[PDB]
């Protein structure tokens, strides 16, 4: 009475997360009747999982 | 955003004033996601007596 049982259990888990966010805003105004105004912002956001 | 104003007056008042403002901003977004899972089970049995 012989018995031979082989079990090969394998589990693999891998997870990667990366997020990049960059925001830059620049505004300049000069007046000397003369009036000048400039306003502009930029926003960038990215996320991957 | 941008704005400009100019005014000039000289008495002999006479007076003149002009102002200009222009604003425009655009926002764009996009989201994509995908998920796929596969599960397969193969069982084979053979017995001889
Ligand atoms: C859009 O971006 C948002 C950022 O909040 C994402 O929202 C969450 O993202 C995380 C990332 O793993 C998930 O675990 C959460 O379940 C998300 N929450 C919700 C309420 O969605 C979102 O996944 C992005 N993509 C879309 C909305 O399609």
């Amino acid at each position: 009475y012989r018995v031979l049982f082989y079990v090969d259990s394998e589990k693999l888990k891998q997870n990667d997360f990366n997020s990049v966010e960059e925001k830059k805003c620049k505004s300049s105004g000069w007046h000397f009747v003369v009036k000048f105004s400039s306003h502009g912002c930029k926003e960038l956001e990215n996320a991957l999982k | 955003k941008s704005g400009f104003s100019f005014g000039f007056k000289i008495p002999g008042i006479f007076e003149l004033g002009i102002s200009s403002q222009s604003d425009r901003g655009k926002h764009y977004i996009r989201r994509t996601k995908r998920f796929s899972h596969t599960k397969s089970v193969f069982l084979h049995a053979r017995s001889d007596l």
